[PDB]
């Protein structure tokens, strides 16, 4: 819901299309669902009222389509061969599944077009790809279970993942990478149990919500809008900016409680060499994080002059720091929490 | 009230004599600033007194249409419209001055191409 | 555009206008409530120009009078130095010299030589510009017609114009220049301007009958300055302008006769450019549909904060427009420790605001 009325609608056919994915019974009702998000997501993302909104329609549309068609297409297959919906065992009938799966998440050697998309899009319509077009082809993932392709893109999520973040300068492509190594994590917490990965997506939901959420609100574009945004105090300038370094899920941060959780499972499943990789990567995550906290940690830097005030929304304002809030002090919800067990 | 003004464009127009009054004081004044000598001033006072005197007496529109003759109100108050500009182009002109060019010689005359005794 | 003279009596908004200084504008809202339903005859922008002291506010003022609209006055550089109770943060003396020392135009007239006078050169530009939306907030929910006596369009001139006197930097020049685009693009064109041309020695004439002490007796006065003023109006600033907007040039306000001025204005009619849509010339005001005019609505009546951040630019390659962190720092402490900036507005309760422990509401657009 950003400026029109129609936001309502297409998020609305966006939902029950990906809510059929998740519900779906079989590969075809799944791939059905999988297309109707396909539709109700295009306007949104193609806003009419700029270029580059356009381009970036082109290039999802133009890969998902193609997704969407070999997905199918290997279902079929898949329930050829083996006539029913649940193959005794996987063979080359259900690595194309993933492929088209991993595709429309934009999993790791899949996801050139991934960071091409963000220059495109805007701030929540980058955010609303980040979380919700993501839920269903990994729901999906979970059904397939082909141990070795998911460890490959575990291996893969997050060393592109990171090392193209430490590259990038414009926001909207460090978010890209900061999720495809987050990708990297759900991925083999979906490959060891599917619960504690519908909670780890949960919190990265609520994390990556929050954090574009306030960089819609002040339309910080670029590492020098950053440094340059003013803020009244420079204090404030550094306690919401803790929340980057929630991303690294860091223990006081609230986003080590997932980390935590998917790690005491996995290694529970003994794979200890996987999380050696994956946490290795992590450091490099927080790395440019750091990268991006020299604008708050420190205080009173150099400025520019003209501005006097600073300004935002109140909804969005109200919202996202309470957000921050949970952010800064979650852990002691401890035991808030029961569905670990 | 009558219903068309019968004519595609020209619509019926309320408070006409409001409308033709505050013409015809704009006008009076625009020949204010004329100088005293000019043709053009002498006649345009007389002329629109005469109708600004005649605007008054009869309330009725169509009363007012027959009094004043020359047309309908709704074409009037044009009539009016073109004069204020006219008067502002008017004195941008100065047309009350002498003559600007003599014409040579032989030129208005017709038939042309003849020959004279001097 | 058409007179209260020619209505024989005043105008009347076709229906009730929305409370937009004190109520917030929601998308839930738009469909709750149309936009153009309250859009009339006179829901159009007239922009004026003219060379400096040209007089034109009084102009202005009449012109918004009798043909009703709103006069919006000029630009007024000390809000920066104003706030809930009033106090000019001028009277914070050279505490912090270098760059937290003000500079109104009286400075600027006083010495332009002064690198610290860029600042308000660009922050004229922005107060220009939140006029600018201010004016299409009015438009947009009442629906009655503005006249705004300069535009951020138009404050290029001086910028130019101050430049190539050099008072400017070069640096300066090519930070305004770049970023006016940023922002500019996202305004509406107006919909009518009406540019008053005296010469430079007229000008002069009259700013020495405006006798200012600190601009009369001023030395910025050069007849090239003043002069720039004309070129750039006539050719850099007006065709742009000129294509978009209908362009109306009398000599100047002072033999500019309002009524006449206010006949020819009538006379120019719009419904006449009610033609081909693609047309260029009142491009920016074809709403299609009333859900279009929301999202014109919407954009201004609750995207003004997201309207002054598109200001947040980062440039630390100009010195003059830098600040000293530990100065800065200061600077911060005096503002928000002076009287009457410890909170929120309304909220300044050292300052004398009762009804707190209670109180939790905030204006649309409420400064912060
Ligand atoms: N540096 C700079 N100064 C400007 C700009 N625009 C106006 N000013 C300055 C020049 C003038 O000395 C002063 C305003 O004086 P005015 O000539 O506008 O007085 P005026 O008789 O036109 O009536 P008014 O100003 O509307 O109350 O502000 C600008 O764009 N940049």
């Amino acid at each position: 819901m950003f400026n029109n009325s129609s936001k309502i609608l297409f998020i609305t056919i966006m939902i029950i299309g990906t809510l059929i994915t998740v519900t779906s019974n079989s590969w075809l009702g799944a791939w059905m669902g999988l297309e109707i998000n396909l539709l109700s997501f295009i306007p949104l993302l193609s806003d009419n009222n700029n270029l580059m909104s356009t381009e970036a329609s082109l290039k999802y549309f133009l890969t998902q389509v193609l997704a969407s068609t070999v997905l199918l297409f290997s279902s079929i297959l898949l329930m050829l061969k083996n006539n029913m919906n649940n193959e005794i065992n996987e063979s080359f009938t259900s690595m194309i599944i993933m492929s088209a799966l991993l595709l429309k998440s934009g999993a790791a050697p899949f996801h050139f077009w991934f960071p091409n998309m963000m220059e495109g899009l805007t701030w929540m319509n980058a955010l609303m790809l980040m979380t919700w077009q993501k839920i269903a082809p990994l729901m999906l993932i979970s059904y397939l279970n082909i141990k070795y392709l998911l460890l490959i893109s575990v291996i893969l999520s997050v060393i592109i993942g990171a090392i193209g973040g430490l590259n990038q300068t414009s926001l909207r492509k460090l978010m890209a990478f900061s999720s495809i190594n987050h990708l990297g994590w759900m991925l083999s917490s979906l490959m060891i149990s599917e619960s504690i990965w519908l909670i780890y997506f949960f919190f990265y939901s609520f994390l990556s919500f929050v954090l574009t959420f306030m960089f819609n609100i002040f339309k910080l574009f670029h590492l020098n809008q950053l440094f340059s945004w003013f803020v009244n105090s420079k204090i404030l300038k550094f306690t919401l900016f803790m929340n980057f370094l929630s991303l690294g899920g860091l223990p006081p941060f609230l986003g080590f409680l997932p980390k935590w959780l998917v790690i005491q499972q996995l290694t529970l499943c003994n794979q200890y060499f996987m999380l050696t990789l994956m946490m290795m990567s992590t450091l490099i995550t927080l790395f440019f994080y750091l990268r991006i906290c020299y604008s708050a940690f420190m205080m009173n830097y150099f400025e520019n002059n003209w501005i006097m005030k600073m300004n935002m929304n109140s909804i969005n304002y109200n919202m996202y720091m309470i957000m921050t809030f949970f952010s800064i002090f979650g852990l002691f919800l401890i035991s808030l929490f029961y569905f670990m067990f | 009230i009558k219903a068309s003004t019968g004519l595609t464009g020209l619509a019926v127009s309320t408070n006409p004599h409001h409308t033709l009054s505050a013409l015809y004081g704009k006008i009076l004044r625009a020949v204010s600033k004329m100088p005293q000598d000019a043709s053009y001033r002498k006649y345009t006072e007389q002329l629109v007194k005469q109708r600004a005197d005649s605007v008054a007496q009869h309330k009725d529109i169509t009363a007012l249409e027959k009094a004043v003759g020359c047309g309908q109100v709704e074409e009037l108050i044009v009539q009016a419209e073109n004069e204020l500009i006219l008067a502002r182009k008017m004195l941008g002109w100065k047309p009350w001055e002498k003559l600007v060019q003599a014409a040579p010689a032989k030129q208005w005359d017709w038939p042309p191409a003849q020959i004279m005794e001097p | 555009i058409s007179g209260k003279t020619m209505r024989g009596g005043p105008r009347v908004p076709k229906a009730a206008p929305y409370p937009y200084k004190t109520k917030k504008y929601s998308v839930f809202n738009a469909i709750f409530d149309k936009t153009s339903k309250r859009f009339d005859e006179n829901s159009k922008v007239i922009c004026v120009e003219g060379p400096i002291a040209a007089g034109k506010s009084k102009f202005a003022k009449e012109l918004a009078e009798e043909l009703d609209m709103e006069y919006y006055p000029a630009v007024d550089l000390d809000l920066i130095y104003i706030n809930s109770y009033g106090y000019d943060m001028r009277k914070l003396d050279p505490q912090l010299p270098p760059s937290c020392r003000s500079y109104d135009v009286r400075n600027f007239c006083l010495d332009p030589s002064h690198d610290l006078a860029a600042q308000f050169q660009i922050r004229m530009y922005m107060l220009r510009y939140s006029q600018y939306i201010d004016a299409l907030q009015h438009v947009l929910s009442t629906g009655q017609g503005v006249v705004l006596e300069r535009s951020p369009y138009s404050d290029f001139v001086f910028m130019e114009a101050m430049f190539r006197q050099g008072y400017l930097s070069r640096g300066a020049r090519s930070v305004y220049n770049e970023l006016r685009q940023n922002t500019i693009g996202e305004l509406l064109k107006p919909h009518l301007v009406i540019y008053l041309d005296l010469p430079v020695d007229a000008v002069k004439k009259q700013i020495k009958a405006r006798n200012v002490d600190y601009e009369v007796q001023s030395k910025v006065f050069s007849d090239a300055y003043l002069s720039d003023l004309e070129q750039l109006y006539k050719q850099q600033y007006l065709k742009d302008i000129s294509t978009h907007a209908e362009l109306l040039i009398y000599d100047w306000t002072a033999g500019g006769e309002t009524e006449v001025v206010v006949e020819d204005i009538e006379r120019i009619d719009f419904n006449q450019f009610e033609a081909d849509i693609h047309n260029k010339k009142m491009l920016d005001w074809r709403f299609p549909l009333e859900a279009e005019w929301c999202e014109a609505r919407i954009k201004y009546c609750h995207e003004k904060p997201d309207l002054m951040n598109y200001f947040n630019v980062p440039r630390f390659d100009v010195p003059e427009l830098v600040r000293s962190a530990d100065d800065g720092k200061v600077w911060r402490d005096v503002w928000f420790n002076a009287p009457g900036m410890k909170y929120r507005p309304g909220y300044n309760a050292d300052m004398g605001d009762e009804g707190l422990l209670t109180k939790t509401k905030i204006g649309i657009n409420q400064g912060i």
